[PDB]
């Protein structure tokens, strides 16, 4: 079982956007779908709600109106077009299966969400994408590198390609007092490995399209 | 028969947590001229006859409900179908339930021509067997929802030579009375056809049809005073 | 509406505690009550669902119960990768209430963090900002005091913190201080130290400018 959100990122305040979440594992048809967002910092707040089919929908009262919930059995993806956004909606949406197949058609069809994705960041904002620099940390030993200057949020690091996860840190970011980000990433590795092994991190900002990884 | 809460026609369209032990009796007291239902999903009762269906459930002295479904319901023709629930019709274990005696063929979305089932008599060697059966109809926007037609659909059965026809309803719809009290977009109509010993029922429909599942098996005769 | 009073708030528990989760609810579900658990930046997995029943795979040491408006999730042996953030649910009224949610973190003996020091690189001064990085790696607890000595000045305001959260394994903190200052300021002194203040270690980890 399988829920991947999409389409997230950043857009003006009262614009419109429409996440995707793409199904795969289950008979997508006979479950009922949820969307739950989560501000960063706070917890779980309940978005919408559709059934099996497209007859029943239920919205929230802060996003009743504005927001639109649908989704296609044929290929099996739960869909919210958000309409009139505002700063508040800035959150992270998961996209989430009900475990029951309830053909209520009434009411009910909703229980224990047993099934998550992994979510898409969204921030309603009027600022400036910026992106990001990338500054080595010299030198058991430990190295990292230096994430500076970015917005929005979120940002992505791996190390050796994904390869090396053991001691790895990466620092949730800090809002500096210009408005940017800036967050640490860090892994302890011996110190035979500086002869014969390069370290290399993979930084990469999607709002900004500035990957281009390098080495450390 | 120790159920509570329940009333007789009730009991008599299967609905949940009214499925329960029929005994028989020699002599019945007939005290409801007009059989109420508190309970299912809301009802347009005085479109059929189906008022009067305990009331002659009662005229046998021996009655019981059948224990297998008389067909599945799934697998009926018009493409593969979800059983119905609803929260109008709560399910002990579930807050959703709907009739043991009906299905809610409901499709997993094209206009369809009028489909045509026979309906066997499994029932034992003698005894009358009363099949019910019905069609739902919401407003216009949500039979697009549902169905592939906002059009009125068209229905009509078939057995012992009583050939009847119906015609869904669109819109303008009555308030809900004598059900589960829940605010809801559509109406039902229930109707039943009584097949006698050995013959068939046949039902052509369209989409919004209630398949049957539990049929009635009926035998004897009771006074009735 | 209703509304999901969930408590604790934030707990701390040693390995093999006993942790307990009430969630109150204002209106009678009755048994449409479920607990996800918050791997953390990572999904909701489902624990609890109906109040007390256990989900696939899920450990034997969780445990819910309750019915009405009072609910009860147990841990009956807290153990370190359950360090998460849990939250209830309701699910019986057509709008949907998650509570506030509890942060659970493991009470673990005294770690001495790892002290090293990160000077500005030569990429960085490239563009006129120096970006001095002290590291402090697995420790407990999470309350650590370091500051900035420039020249042998204490500094104020020119620097930030990122801690991460406790550890799945081993229950640890690991903080990040990242001092900034102009190349017309990095220039003019050339000592930078990080004094820190910890239980297990005062230690300080000094570089010289280009050296
Ligand atoms: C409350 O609702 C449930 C759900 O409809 C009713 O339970 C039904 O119980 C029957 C008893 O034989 C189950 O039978 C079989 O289960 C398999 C596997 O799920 C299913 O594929 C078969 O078609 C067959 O029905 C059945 O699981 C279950 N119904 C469904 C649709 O799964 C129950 O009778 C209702 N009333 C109560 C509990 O008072
Ligand atoms: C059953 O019918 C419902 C319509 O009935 C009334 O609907 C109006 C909604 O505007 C409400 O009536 C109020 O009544 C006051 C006097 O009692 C008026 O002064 C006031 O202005 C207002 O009109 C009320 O909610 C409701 N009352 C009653 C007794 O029904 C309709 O809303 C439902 O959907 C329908 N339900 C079904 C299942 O068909």
């Amino acid at each position: 079982v399988q829920l991947v959100e999409s389409g997230g990122g950043l857009v003006q305040p009262g614009r419109s956007l429409r996440l995707s979440c793409a199904a795969s594992g289950f008979t997508f048809d006979d479950f009922t779908m949820h969307w739950v967002r989560q501000v960063p910092g706070k917890g779980l707040e309940w978005i919408s709600s559709i059934n099996w089919k497209g007859n029943a929908l239920d919205y929230a009262g802060s996003v009743r109106g504005r927001f639109a919930i649908s989704r296609d059995n044929a290929k099996n993806s739960l869909y919210l077009q958000m309409n009139s956004l505002r700063v508040e909606d800035t959150a992270l949406y998961y996209c989430a299966k009900d475990f029951r197949s309830s053909s209520s058609m009434d009411y009910f069809y909703y229980y224990g969400m047993g099934v998550w994705g992994q979510g898409t960041t969204v921030i309603v904002s009027g600022a400036s994408t910026k992106g990001p620099s990338v500054f080595p940390l010299a030198p058991t030993a430990a190295l990292g590198c230096l994430v500076k200057d970015y917005f929005p949020e979120p940002v992505t690091v791996s190390w050796n390609s994904g390869a090396l996860t053991s001691g790895v840190h990466t620092f949730p970011a800090v809002l500096q007092s210009s408005g940017l980000y800036s967050l640490s990433s860090v892994v302890t590795v011996p110190s035979s490995s500086l002869g014969t092994q390069t370290y290399i991190c993979n930084v990469n900002h999607k709002p900004s399209n500035t990957k281009v990884d390098k080495r450390v | 028969p120790n159920c509570l809460n329940c009333t007789d026609l009730d009991v008599a369209l299967g609905r949940p947590m009214c499925m329960g032990t029929i005994p028989s009796a020699k002599a019945s007291i007939l005290h409801e001229v007009r059989p109420v239902t508190s309970g299912c999903f809301p009802i347009m009762h005085d479109r059929t006859k189906i008022r009067q269906l305990p009331n002659l459930l009662r005229g046998y002295e021996n009655i019981r409900l059948s224990t297998h479904n008389v067909i599945n319901a799934e697998r009926a023709p018009g493409g593969p179908y979800r059983l119905g629930t609803s929260g109008s019709c709560p399910n002990v274990t579930s807050r959703n339930g709907f009739f043991a005696t009906m299905a809610w063929a409901v499709p997993r979305k094209t206009a369809t021509n009028p489909l045509t089932v026979e309906v066997p008599y499994i029932c034992t060697k003698g005894e009358d067997q009363i099949t019910v059966w019905g069609f739902h109809s919401d407003d216009k926007t949500q039979m697009k929802n549902l169905y592939g037609d906002s059009n009125p659909q068209k229905f009509t059965s078939s057995a012992n030579g009583v050939t009847t026809h119906y015609v869904s309803q669109i819109g303008d719809f009555p308030n809900q009375t004598e059900d589960g009290g829940l605010p809801q977009s559509g109406r039902i109509v229930v109707d039943y056809m009584v097949q006698k010993p050995g013959k068939t029922g046949t039902i052509v429909y369209q989409r919004g049809v209630l398949l049957p599942q539990k049929v009635w098996c009926a035998s004897g005769r009771s006074k009735v005073i | 509406d209703i509304q999901m009073t969930q408590s604790p708030s934030s707990l701390s528990a040693s390995v093999g505690d006993r942790v307990t989760i009430t969630c109150q609810a204002s209106q009678d579900i009755r048994q449409c009550l479920n607990w996800y658990q918050q791997k953390p930046g990572k999904p909701p997995k489902l624990l609890i669902y109906d109040a007390s029943t256990l989900e696939t795979g899920v450990p034997s040491r969780f445990s819910g119960r309750g019915s009405g408006t009072h609910f009860t999730f147990t841990i009956s042996s807290l153990q370190a990768e359950d360090v998460a953030t849990y939250y209830c649910q309701q699910f019986a009224n057509v709008p949907l209430a998650f509570g506030g949610g509890t942060k659970v973190e493991i009470k673990r003996t005294v770690a001495a963090p790892s002290v090293f020091i990160f000077p500005p690189s030569d990429e960085q001064l490239k563009s006129g900002t120096a970006s001095v990085v002290c590291l402090l790696n697995n420790f407990y607890p999470r309350e650590a005091k370091v500051q900035w000595k420039v020249d042998n000045a204490l500094q104020s305001g020119n620097s930030q913190e990122s801690v991460t959260e406790q550890d799945s394994k081993d229950s640890t903190y690991s903080l990040s201080s990242t001092l900034t200052l102009s190349k017309a300021d990095y220039e003019k002194h050339k000592v930078y130290a990080c004094e820190v203040t910890h239980q297990g270690l005062p230690v300080t980890k000094s570089f010289n400018r280009g050296e």
